């Protein structure tokens, strides 16, 4: 039985909400979870990032137009972007677009608790958090973190993700125009 | 690209000094871009209770750019702030003169 929900804290500052789970969850499990104890309403888009893995760079044009293209972007469609989690590679860059616009707009983190820096800690329930094996992206509120068990490897976030981004495209919760949020994969 | 910067880096590892004594040096040298650039990292801790000494230092001398990153990055004044600290705020002889006395 699982045992951390907890918040980030570091010592700028901002909090969080997550939840360890594992492999074996359903979607629509962690649907509810989304909606309902997480309190949370549905995109109307799902902007998946995937990036180098390793921390890259870009120009510095690219990395302001990156920034101010998914912050206004998040603004009009009011939505919730799927990333890794960790402040490492394309996810970093993501941190850093929300510390560019910093003002109201949540991203949804799936990524695993299986590689995290101070596991132990972050067992600690609504627990503070000041995060100086990789810390997760400080400026997340959202990030979904599975605990498959094994520890520092990458894994059991490239199924859960596919899983939920085929499901939450496909279950068409609330309006549902279309088919659901559309799910586009920047 | 520029001797400036490597002359002040090269005595960062040249202390052998962990971030509160790389922080107090630059502190004293009023060079808080170098600070931001090497002294404040990602991922590595800094001792307790220095982040906060550094502090009752960086007020004293109207270090206003240091304050900006001592205490805006991880050291809240609602955490910060006794009596006996501004105590010793109002009763420091540093930074510039006063008509208090």
């Amino acid at each position: 039985p699982t045992d951390a929900f907890g918040t980030i804290e570091f010592q700028h500052s901002n909090k969080a909400m997550y939840v360890r789970v594992s492999f074996d969850t359903k979607p629509d499990l962690l649907l509810h979870l989304m909606t309902k104890e997480w309190q949370l309403e549905l995109p109307k888009l799902l902007i998946s990032v995937h990036g180098g893995l390793q921390n890259f760079e870009l120009q510095p044009k690219l990395k302001q137009v990156f920034g101010k293209g998914l912050i206004k972007a998040a603004m009009t469609t009011g939505a919730w972007i799927f990333t890794g989690g960790v402040n490492t590679g394309v996810i970093r860059h993501v941190g850093d677009a929300l510390k560019d616009h910093a003002s109201k707009i949540c991203t949804i983190g799936i990524a695993p608790w299986g590689i995290v820096e101070n596991q132990e800690d972050l067992i600690g329930r609504d627990v503070v958090r000041p995060y100086q094996l990789t810390v997760l992206n400080s400026m997340h509120s959202h990030f979904i973190l599975a605990d498959n068990g094994t520890t520092g490897k990458y894994g059991a976030e490239v199924k859960l993700r596919r899983q939920l981004e085929k499901h939450i495209s496909l279950q068409k919760i609330n309006t549902r125009i279309g088919q659901g949020v559309p799910v586009v994969a920047l | 690209q520029d001797i400036d910067l490597a002359i002040l880096t090269a005595l960062l590892k040249g202390a052998n000094a962990s971030a509160p004594d790389q922080l107090s040096l630059a502190l004293a040298w009023n060079r808080v871009d170098i600070a931001r650039s090497q002294i404040f990292i990602y991922g590595q801790q800094w001792p307790v209770g220095s982040l906060e000494q550094a502090m009752l230092d960086a007020l004293v001398l109207d270090r206003v750019d240091f304050v900006k990153l001592l205490i805006e990055n991880g050291v809240s004044m609602h955490r910060f702030l006794t009596i006996s600290r501004l105590e010793e705020l109002y009763n420091t002889r540093h930074g510039p003169s006063n008509t208090l006395y």
